[PDB]
């Protein structure tokens, strides 16, 4: 039984929340914000990402040379990531240089330059990194599934936004995003490990007290998308490896149908040859798949925002004349969770989630992001107890009419890449979403 | 009239079963068309985007 996490409110809205380990020697500290790509519009897609580099590129007190000297001076680092909902501005330090890096993540949120010759520079950084996330093939198979998927509308843009963008984003449109995104009851201040509430909640009060708050304070993880059942094909004859993602609309953060979809998405599961454990999986897809060598890998994905979801598999494969055999059989596995699956599977799926949800937290930055997450997803920090009784209430039934009306005879969003000349057109993949004899 | 019904005694029935053969075959013949089209728009409505290598 973990500690409890404690909450604190300020009064312009900031949420403390913190959970201590007085095992551990040090602390992850840093700022949940429920904001992100998608509350920019087609003019300001980027800004986001944009500011992220631009928050290290030094404030109006300390320059960026001054700023780097006082990270390495604390001894741990900082860190930060920008996605479609969510953006965290975190620091990893020493149990006794939390107060310092609270400063720190403060100022670079509040007080940052934003000076055009630091815009000038960053824009040349980014428009690199266009060309250059074209090897993250996982990555490159995703932007696209959202931009298919949510075709568009703000879930289908990518975080780095345009090209176009890029090159006219200014100071102004920056400060603009920050001022009307970054207020206090959008915030999160989180600490995990060797921090005391009290001491974080002081910290909180001396760095974060002049924040602004909106207008109208929503709660919490507060959002119509309209998903299209829709192809992407990158077909690329020289790369070894095709990367196929399939998926249909899942389900939000607060849906009723969370765990199941869960459930359902680990009776799937996961493969991967490299690990050795993979071929005696009890999934019935990693049978059929490594029996027949049919990929390198696949992964079940039940993603989550505030609206809608994602729920559906990645797989990666080097059997170029067999993707038919794959795709098919995995479309005939998801058949199952609606014609076939029964106790044996639920109750078995249900068994390796409760080990698996507490087991994804084992160090600070682990627990610090879990409960950020939650708190900026659902407004509270569930309880491993709460987690238990709702995955206990997922029966097989529940399975079975989740799956009936989320994935059976279902439009899919289907992204591959890479040597897919053995990938059917939309048509005969969409048909395997349903089984003829059922 | 009536040696034409002798080399055709058929006339009168087959008219009427052709009649409910052209009403069968033309609805199905409609069908056809919407459910060729329906399957086709994939193919039809496809958009390419190349970028040369
Ligand atoms: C061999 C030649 C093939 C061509 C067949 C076309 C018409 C022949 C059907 C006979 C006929 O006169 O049927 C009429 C209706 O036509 C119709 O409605 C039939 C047209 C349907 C088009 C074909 C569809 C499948 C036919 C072939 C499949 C055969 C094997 C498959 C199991 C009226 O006759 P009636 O209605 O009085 O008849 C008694 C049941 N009430």
């Amino acid at each position: 039984v973990s500690p409890k996490t404690r909450t604190s409110n300020l009064k312009n809205g900031l949420t403390i929340a913190s959970e201590s380990n007085p095992l551990v020697q040090t602390a992850t500290v840093g700022v949940w914000i429920d904001a992100g790509s998608r509350n920019e519009n087609a003019y300001n897609n980027g800004t986001a990402h944009f500011f992220e580099h631009l928050a290290f590129k030094g404030t109006d007190k300390r320059s960026q040379h001054q700023l780097e000297l006082d990270i390495e001076n604390m001894g741990g680092h900082l860190n930060a990531y920008t996605s479609r909902e969510s953006t965290v501005y975190y620091a990893k330090s020493f149990k006794d240089d939390v107060p310092k890096s609270v400063e720190i993540l403060a100022d670079i949120l509040q007080h940052s330059k934003l000076a055009e010759s630091a815009i000038d520079r960053e824009r040349e950084v980014i428009t690199r990194e266009l060309e250059e996330v074209n090897k993250q093939y996982e990555e490159v198979v995703f932007d696209h599934l959202h931009a298919t998927a949510f075709m568009n509308q703000p879930l289908g843009r990518t975080i780095l936004g345009p090209r176009e963008n890029i090159q006219t984003i200014t100071n102004t449109e920056l400060r603009k995003f920050i001022t009307e995104n970054y207020t206090a009851d959008r915030m999160v201040l989180v600490g995990a490990g060797a921090v005391d509430h009290d001491a974080l909640v002081e910290l909180a009060e001396k760095y974060f007290s002049h924040l602004p708050s909106s207008q109208s304070p929503v709660p919490l993880g507060t959002p119509i998308p309209n998903f299209v059942g829709s192809e992407v094909r990158l077909r690329d004859d020289t790369m070894p490896v095709a990367h196929i993602a399939i998926a249909v609309e899942g389900v939000s953060w607060t849906s009723e149908d969370y765990y199941t979809a869960l459930v359902a998405q680990a009776i799937i599961g996961n493969y991967d040859r490299a690990v050795g454990t993979s071929r005696h999986q009890g999934s019935r897809l990693s049978n059929i798949v490594s029996e027949n060598n049919l990929a390198n890998s696949f992964q079940s994905f039940s993603t989550s925002y505030s609206d809608t979801g994602l729920w559906g598999i990645y797989l990666t494969s080097e059997n170029t004349t067999q993707i038919d055999d794959l795709v098919h059989f995995t479309l005939k596995e998801w058949n199952r969770l609606s014609t076939s699956v029964s106790n044996l599977q639920v109750e078995r799926a249900k068994s390796q989630l409760k080990a698996g949800l507490l087991l994804s937290l084992d160090g600070t930055t682990y627990v610090a992001e879990d409960i950020g997450r939650q708190l900026t997803t659902l407004g509270r920090r569930v309880t491993p107890a709460e987690v238990e009784a709702k995955l206990e209430a997922v029966t097989e039934h529940d399975v079975r009419a989740w799956a009936q009306k989320t994935l059976y005879d279902k439009d899919i969003a289907l992204v591959g890449l890479g040597p897919i000349e053995g990938l059917y057109d939309y048509n005969r993949i969409r048909n395997d979403m349903s089984m003829m004899r059922w | 009239a009536f040696l034409t019904w002798a080399a055709e005694p058929e006339h009168d029935e087959r008219k009427k079963l052709g009649l409910k053969a052209i009403i069968v075959i033309s609805a199905m013949l409609g069908l056809s068309v919407y459910i060729k089209k329906f399957k086709w728009s994939p193919i039809k409505n496809r958009k390419f985007i190349y970028n040369p290598p």
